[PDB]
């Protein structure tokens, strides 16, 4: 039974109430607005469901809402009126996106939002109504007024926002009673002027966090309570905690200008003397046993601590009043040392050491599986992009999802990652058709993902330059063509899918990325299926940093054999976790194998060179991550052994030899 | 640049405008100075205004708040009242003497007599400059105070070590380019005047330095190849100690050398990886004491976020299956495959997580989490695995941190966003560090210089104490005003003054490195030349710390350094050449 | 302003927060007629109307003091076409404008795009496919047992094999499954060399099950070669599953950029399909495919927003054309009725009907 706790039962209603009463200075961070929406009573007031909460979350994330509410809010704090990344802008964008489609173009320098078009859009209206109510109270609560006019605003706010229920009725009555009591005292003392809201805010906070509960001190089980002042009860066993230095007794400095602190008298009551009297009272209140503990060793760096003067005096008196039965008459000081060593026991640092099981089975297991008849092409593509990830995320339907992150704190001043990768891809796809870039620039400036003005202009001017530098050698070998359907059969397995940009010369792609063995294998798979479905012709793919993958035309029998090998590998790999690293194994095979002799020079010097390159690929520099560092590989193994290293090398060689065979 | 009278004449006025370009190419041009100056005051003003408006106060702010009141004339009654109540003052160690604090002390107790002040200081070793400690405050403070005292007795190490640290600094006077810090005469103790370290028959001298063969090789070459030499000597010492060849002895009593007390020190965190491979190749595991890595960076926090959030979402079957596949939970592919198809085995875990959510909503994180730690029989099962006890500590550390998080925060759902917020940026604060595990036995300990204060070490190793790193940003202290003058431009006259301080601090840290090693100390050296070529007849180590004091303030070469190394060798410098080989 | 006027309606439960917020945030502070029209358009679009005619809004004259509302500024605003055309939020399809007024009734841009796509798909895509008429007649007299008079099942088979896109309408208990089984058998007997991938679909699962079992019984009743019954399709799928509808996303796995490959497709019960599903199905159809439509006009069509079946089947009352009537008189060997008039040649050709229960 734990007594003397603080009165706090319905915590989130009070926390939301005080946060909402901290209104007229808030900057309206979207994280705080979602924190407001998280309350179930507030959600049920405006008929918003937990299913719709996820839609609201991803919509607010994708829209781009970071700052305060309106133009008055952004101009009140003396900032330039950017006219963007505000709640009004986001809601206007979302409503216009409900009205039309996004590809048709901008209307008022606002790009409409594609997602919300169905029967889900009532959340937009509910959110807008809530925002309007918040803005109304933001304008309302700013001004000062006398106490008799500050009286009803608490009840008005409560009935304005919170949906009533019998469960939270106690909390509502508590808030109303405390607010009425504070204003009743203020009016009964006959004040006349006005008050800012911060005084009432922090006074109500301290008054709500003041009440305690001292009900169950004698429930019947073991009692846990503070050292209660003015108390002395006999008991059989008494135990204490926290007797170190600087904590007991309490060290309270006076107010600094007290009068009685300079002229002491008889009836004084200091906390230090009160604690030092209560210690002796607790000592004499025992009847059978006693138990005193403190903290001797700091857990941080194995430094030293000390117990308090009370227990130091107690153990000194115990030592100086008694002696051991064994060494009866040797010396007083050695008797002191031996008794003090006898009465003190110590405990081990961790609570699992024996001084105070069966191992984990391996995760890899043989698994039954039956091969289906028809497989899509893109399923093979997503499998062979990363086979371990595929085995986790399509065979047994788990995904180690990095969960939905928090809203970024501001508008992006500079662009990296996918946020510029899709921009680069869109710009290259626009520039390969020799169309105007100014229209798409206006489209992105309407969408709201560019720096304000000149910085965005300079960013566009350098990105367009680099994409045009790539696009010149892209367009140097352009030929018109169309798409076609792909249908082939191998090993009694139907393969169907689509493939774009088929021309009499062959195939052609472009991507604003870096050259890689994964991209080589992607183009390899597409070229093999194209050549296996008839169609004499080579293939080409240019990338950034002057890379190139190019493969000669092949024969139908060899193409069918290679697709058969890949299909059988996929069939084996989705049931048994086939392990292939498409970067480290690729670098190892590039170092090990020479294409001119069509053989591997297998001396130990080149083996060590290939091992060094493989280890550098597995663990890269301190400026980029390594392929070996990834969540799937960490779940597979916690460390690397040469047995698995040899298995990886062998399997990667067997399944990636044709790539370096036909590469040129 | 070649259109100047100072250029073309040495390589006629020739125009009246020909002297104008010489004006505009002697002083550079930018906007950076104005932008930085306009930024610096306003950021400090704005953050102070916001702190005052919200009602908080900083530990870095209370000192400045006291200083203004003491500087103003309103608080003379305060200045009298504090000296009335506290008529004595002593200061611990005095190296982190901030100018804010020294102004207070000099204004209060330097005058107003019959109230004395004491000062205890250790004028060197100065290794809190990155925290904010300034040595120029002590430099100014030495002038006004009259009396000066010094203590000599070590009570700690060998007379050979005391003679080594006395002999190493007698080549040149004013070894730190400062007249304001004196010479270092230290006398050894008398109780322990017979500390001897004996190995393989004959004894062993105090300092053993390792000279690098070659002309122009980087210390990266040592860290790649010859960093294994120190590990080889360490392995030889341990194998000899366990076979009774090496000894550690005082007087006539002796003890064998354990595999624990030998330590090695480095400068930066990067070369810890460069020295770890040199030791794990020879098959000696090594414990790391500079582990400033936060606990939040490991796999366990990433798994813990999924495990805790699956309790928050006990119905969404896609994200519920994240936790059961973790390495903490410990299931298999056949274990998940038989549960995906079955409905009732899926239905079993629903109430188990529902009760967990109720326990969390009723009591707290610890009653919720320890129930899961106890129910599934996981702590015992991790112990049977290889090193599961190593991983198990982090769960309890994270669980402890969640309590101090949840006593401050009151929103139940916001603890998840607190955790995901703290995951991203890895702060290097106090409570977010790891704990140590083993104490029955200890490996070779590796620790940085800064975290090596006030501890006794029998055997040390200082391999890479010959390399340097020059500074670029011009920021120096005036030789008279002792203020933090700042030139945002690139004046080489100020650059040299800012570079001499970097030269002195490396010498001070070198002196920090030698207050260790009760019995024996050892170190390495390498004649690295800055230019990429080798054969030029000069070096650049005299631009670093040790090279300047070994070259007596002159630029030399390998030929001028070879006999200079060997000249002062007498009974205390056991020098050996570089050994490109493996002993075992 | 009019904001308070619109906000008593939410307490009246006559409007929706979506509608009032959309109308306000689009109209702004123009004349109140624009705001009222916006609110009414949003509400009626939510209720199940594709569009709102101007006649209702300018002739009910009871939702306000319409005289003071309409007649407010210079000129006469009772010319509502000019009044809303002079506004900013309404245009004629050139600017990416929230409101479109083209066919003298205003509606949103999404309905306009879908309507124009449907009109283009029917009125400019239909192709007169060509095969051997003698082989058609031979297969007709080999398979259809009726050879005495003109039979509407034979006429339906003739027109369905005639045109790439066709619509069949008729009541229950008229052997529609038997007729489409006859069409499938005739097509499979016609095409032997080239592959013919056939898939079936339905708006709902019970209709899919009914269609599959009825077609199975019909094909077991009418015998063919084992290879023919092998090439007979197996099962049907729901149209949402056929397009691959993600539970969360609105991006489809069979959008226009990834067209589903399929030779022919039979769709039953089109009266339970509104206009957007027709639009997205048109988006996901390759060029060389043939689609047959089934349904009934006399039953209750979609009185809510979007009923393509009734408004297309209404044009069938004009009749056939003389060229196709004579061609099918040649093919069937009987007297095929002919029609007059001219509305749309291919569309009027591609509407058959039944007259026997």
């Amino acid at each position: 039974a734990i007594s003397d706790r603080r009165a706090r039962q319905s915590h989130p209603v009070l926390e939301a109430f005080i946060s909402l009463l901290s209104l007229p200075d808030s900057r309206f961070v979207s994280e705080d607005v979602l924190a407001l929406l998280d309350v179930p009573v507030l959600a049920a007031r405006f008929d918003i469901t937990e299913e719709g909460l996820r839609y609201l979350r991803q919509w607010v994330n994708e829209s781009g809402i970071r700052w305060g509410i309106d133009d008055d809010n952004v101009r009140e704090l003396e900032l330039p009126a950017t006219g963007q990344h505000t709640w009004r802008f986001g809601l206007t964008r979302m409503l216009l996106g409900y009205a039309m489609e996004s590809a048709q173009g901008e209307w008022q320098s606002v790009l409409p939002y594609d997602e919300s078009s169905g029967l889900i859009a009532e959340l937009v209206g509910h959110l807008a109504s809530l925002l309007m109510q918040l803005n109304i109270w933001r304008r309302g609560l700013a001004q000062e007024r006398p106490l008799e006019e500050w009286l009803p605003v608490c009840r008005d706010m409560l009935n304005a926002f919170f949906l009533p229920d019998a469960e939270t009725e106690a909390a509502m009555t508590l808030i109303e009673q405390q607010w009425q009591a504070i204003i009743a005292e203020g009016l009964g003392a006959q004040y006349g002027d006005a008050v800012p809201l911060s005084l009432l805010r922090d006074e109500l906070a301290q008054r709500l966090d003041q009440e305690r509960i001292s009900q169950r001190f004698l429930a019947g089980p073991v009692n846990i309570c503070t050292l209660m002042p003015m108390r002395s009860i006999p008991f059989k066993v008494v135990c204490l905690l926290g007797m170190n230095d600087g904590v007991y007794p309490r060290q309270l400095a006076p107010l600094g200008f007290d009068l009685m602190s300079q002229k002491p008298k008889r009836g004084d009551r200091s906390r230090r003397d009160d604690d030092r009297y209560l210690f002796l009272e607790a000592l004499i209140s025992a009847q059978q046993k006693l138990y005193i503990s403190y903290i001797g060793r700091s857990i941080q760096d194995n430094s030293e601590r000390f117990p308090s003067v009370l227990v130091q005096e107690l153990i000194d008196y115990i030592g100086q009043s008694h002696y051991l039965p064994g060494d009866e008459a040797l010396n007083c000081d050695e008797s002191e040392a031996r008794v003090k060593a006898h009465l003190t026991c110590l405990h081990t640092r961790m609570p699992f050491d024996p001084q105070n099981g069966k191992a984990h089975s391996e995760f890899v297991q043989p698994l039954p599986f039956t091969l289906p008849e028809t497989v899509p092409l893109e399923t093979l593509q997503r499998f062979w992009a990363h086979p371990v990830r595929a085995f986790f995320q399509m065979r047994l339907q788990v995904n180690f999802r990095t969960e939905d992150s928090e809203i970024p704190d501001t508008e992006p001043f500079i662009l990296e990652g996918l946020s510029r990768y899709q921009i680069n891809q869109q710009l290259l796809n626009a520039l390969v058709e020799q169309d105007d870039a100014e229209r798409l620039f206006r489209r992105f400036r309407a969408a709201g993902d560019l720096p304000y003005g000149a910085f965005g202009e300079i960013f566009w001017e350098t990105q367009c330059q680099e994409m045009q530098q790539l696009a010149d050698r892209v367009i140097a070998c352009r030929q018109p063509g169309q798409s076609m359907e792909i249908d082939l059969a191998c090993n009694g397995v139907q393969i169907t899918g689509w493939l774009p940009q088929v021309q009499p010369d062959g195939l052609l792609r472009w991507r604003p990325s870096l050259l890689s063995v994964a991209q080589g294998m992607q183009l390899w798979l597409e070229h093999l299926v194209y050549c296996a479905s008839g169609g004499n012709g080579e293939s080409r793919l240019f990338l950034r940093k002057d890379g190139e993958w190019r493969f000669p035309p092949l024969a139908a029998e060899q193409a069918l054999h290679y697709l058969s090998q890949l299909i059988e590998g996929y069939r084996e790999g989705m049931s048994a976790p086939l392990l292939v690293l498409p970067e480290s194994g690729g670098a190892w095979l590039k170092t090990c194998y020479d294409a001119q002799n069509d053989a591997m020079l297998d001396d130990d010097s080149t083996l060590q060179k290939a091992r060094t390159k493989f280890l550098q690929a597995y663990e890269g520099n301190m400026m980029v991550r390594g392929e070996g560092d990834d969540i799937w590989y960490q779940r597979l193994w916690r460390q690397l052994t040469p047995e698995t290293m040899e298995a990886i090398v062998e399997q990667s060689q067997r399944f990636l030899l044709p790539l370096f065979r036909f590469n040129q | 640049s070649y259109q100047l009278p100072e250029s073309l004449e040495k390589f006629t006025p020739r125009h009246p405008l020909f002297e104008a370009i010489d004006q505009l190419l002697a002083e550079p041009l930018s906007i950076r100075d104005l932008v930085i100056t306009r930024a610096l005051a306003e950021i400090r003003e704005t953050v102070a205004r916001e702190k005052r408006r919200r009602g908080e106060l900083g530990f870095d702010d209370m000192l400045s708040r006291l200083d203004s009141a003491l500087r103003s004339e309103s608080g003379e009654v305060l200045a009298a009242a504090i000296r009335t109540r506290f008529p004595v003052a002593m200061i611990d160690e005095f190296q982190d003497t901030d100018p804010q604090q020294y102004r207070i002390f000099r204004r209060i107790w330097h005058h107003q007599p019959e109230t004395a002040l004491l000062l205890i200081g250790d004028p060197k070793q100065a290794i809190y400059a990155f925290r904010g400690a300034d040595i120029f405050t002590y430099m100014k403070a030495r002038s006004e105070v009259h009396a000066h005292y010094t203590l000599d007795t070590n009570w700690r190490s060998a007379p050979g070590m005391v003679n080594s640290v006395n002999k190493l600094f007698s080549q040149t006077d004013d070894a730190f380019m400062f007249r304001e810090i004196p010479f270092i005469p230290v006398k050894s103790a008398g109780k322990n005047q017979a500390l001897r370290f004996v190995f393989k028959g004959e004894t062993q001298p105090a300092m053993k330095m390792w000279l690098m063969e070659g002309e122009s090789c980087g210390v990266g070459d040592y860290q790649s190849t010859m960093a294994q030499v120190c590990a080889a000597q360490i392995r030889d010492w341990l194998q000899a100690g366990q076979r009774g060849e090496a000894l550690l002895m005082n007087g006539d009593d002796a003890r064998p050398v354990r595999a624990s007390d030998i330590s090695v020190l480095v400068r930066s965190r990067q070369e810890a990886a460069q020295v770890r491979d040199a030791l794990t190749l020879l098959e000696i595991p090594s414990v790391y004491l500079s582990n400033r890595d936060s606990v939040f960076e490991t796999l366990e926090a990433q798994e813990m976020l999924w495990l805790l959030q699956a309790v928050m979402t006990p119905e969404r079957e896609n994200t519920l299956r994240s936790a059961l596949a973790t390495s903490m939970m410990g299931l298999n592919a056949l274990d998940i495959e038989t549960l995906n198809n079955d409905e009732h085995a899926w239905d079993v875990v629903v109430e188990e997580f529902d009760g967990y959510r109720q326990i969390w909503r009723k009591r707290g994180v610890m009653p919720m989490l320890r129930a899961l730690m106890s129910a599934r029989n996981i702590a015992e099962n991790l112990l049977a695995t290889a090193g599961g006890e190593r991983r198990l500590t982090d769960i309890l550390h994270i669980s402890e941190l969640l309590q101090e998080a949840g006593t401050q925060l009151e929103s139940e759902h916001a603890l998840v966003r607190w955790l995901s917020q703290h995951i991203l940026e890895p702060d290097s604060n106090a409570s977010s560090q790891q704990m140590r595990l083993e104490s029955d036995k200890h490996l070779v300990q590796i620790v940085t210089i800064h975290k090596s204060k006030g501890l006794e070490y029998p055997l040390v190793w200082l391999p890479f104490i010959t390399n340097f790193r020059v500074q670029e940003q011009a920021f120096y202290h005036d030789r008279h005003s002792f203020e933090a003058v700042l030139d945002l431009n690139a004046a080489p006259e100020s650059v040299d003054l800012a570079e001499a301080e970097r030269l002195a601090e490396d010498l001070r840290l070198l002196y920090v490195a030698l207050t260790r090693s009760v019995w024996h100390c050892s170190l390495g050296v390498a004649p690295l030349v800055r230019r990429r070529g080798d054969k030029k007849g000069d070096t650049d180590v005299h631009q670093s710390a040790l090279g300047r004091l070994l070259q007596k303030g002159e630029p030399q070469d390998a030929a001028g350094l070879r006999t200079c190394i060997e000249a002062l060798c007498d009974d205390d410098i056991a020098w050996q050449t570089a050994q490109t080989g493996d002993n075992q | 302003k009019l904001q308070k006027q619109l906000l008593e309606a939410v307490e009246h439960k006559q409007l929706r927060p979506l509608d009032v917020q959309f109308a306000l945030t689009v109209a702004g502070d123009e004349h109140p007629a624009v705001t009222l029209a916006a609110a009414l358009l949003s509400h009626d679009a939510g209720e199940g109307h594709v569009c709102l005619p101007l006649s209702r809004l300018e002739n009910n004259e009871a939702s306000h003091p319409l005289l003071a509302t309409c007649v407010s500024e210079i000129g006469e605003l009772q010319n509502w076409e000019e009044c809303l055309l002079a506004s900013q939020a309404v245009s004629r399809g050139d600017e990416p404008t929230p409101m479109i007024l083209c066919g003298d009734r205003l509606y949103l841009n999404r309905m306009w795009c879908n309507e124009r796509t449907v009109a283009r798909f029917f009125n400019e895509v239909n192709h007169a496919i060509e095969v051997d008429e003698a082989l058609l007649a031979q297969t007709l007299d080999k398979l259809f047992p009726v050879s005495d008079e003109i039979n509407w099942q034979k006429v339906a088979a003739a027109v369905a094999l005639t045109r790439r896109i066709s619509v069949i309408s008729g009541g229950p208990g008229t052997g529609k499954t038997t007729t489409v089984a006859k069409l499938l058998a005739a097509l499979i007997q016609m095409a032997d060399g080239e592959r013919c991938r056939i898939r079936l679909a339905a708006p709902t699962g019970k209709a899919a099950a009914r269609l599959t079992e009825s077609l199975g019984k019909a094909l077991r009743q009418l015998p063919l070669t084992d290879e023919q019954k092998k090439r007979i399709p197996e099962d049907a799928s729901t149209l949402h599953r056929l397009l691959g509808a993600q539970p969360g996303s609105q991006r489809l796995r069979h959008h226009a950029g990834n067209p589903l490959h399929l030779d022919v497709l039979v769709v039953d019960e089109a009266s339970m399909i509104d206009l957007p599903m027709m639009s997205r199905l048109i988006d996901a159809l390759p060029d060389h495919a043939r689609v047959i439509f089934l349904g009934d006009r006399d039953q209750l069509a979609s009185v809510e927003a979007g009923a393509v079946l009734g408004d297309i089947c209404a044009y069938a009352n004009a009749g056939f054309t003389a060229e196709r009537a004579r061609q099918l008189s040649r093919l069937t060997g009987t007297h095929v009725p002919a029609g007059t008039g001219t509305e749309a040649a291919s569309l009027r050709d591609s509407l058959c009907l039944l007259q026997k229960s």
